[PDB]
């Protein structure tokens, strides 16, 4: 995400870059909603008492 | 459905846009591609969209 524009000026390399950000996005999402889970699924149980 | 509403309102807001610089454009730089195209006022829309 630091990269900003990408200053090519070719059709078929847009149209790569419009699908690639949409995969990074989606990626970097699912990497906080997982870590959030594992984050929130610890920090409860045991039952040695 | 949800998915296609939202990729459709990106080309609605583009077009939009472009109503804009049909009708009351600035005093933009002579030449320059700010005067957009199509695939300008596409790609502006997507890029500040994701």
């Amino acid at each position: 995400q630091q990269g900003g524009e990408v200053p090519y000026t070719t059709l078929a390399t847009r149209m790569m870059m419009g699908a690639w950000w949409l995969f990074a996005l989606i990626v970097i999402s699912s990497y906080t909603a997982n870590l959030a889970a594992f984050l929130t699924i610890t920090r409860i149980e045991s039952s040695i008492q | 459905s949800l998915w296609a509403c939202i990729a459709g309102t990106v080309l609605l807001v583009g077009l939009l846009v472009y109503l804009l610089n049909w009708l009351n454009p600035p005093r933009l730089q002579m030449g320059s591609m700010t005067s957009t195209t199509l695939y300008n006022s596409m790609w502006f829309v997507y890029g500040s969209f994701v």
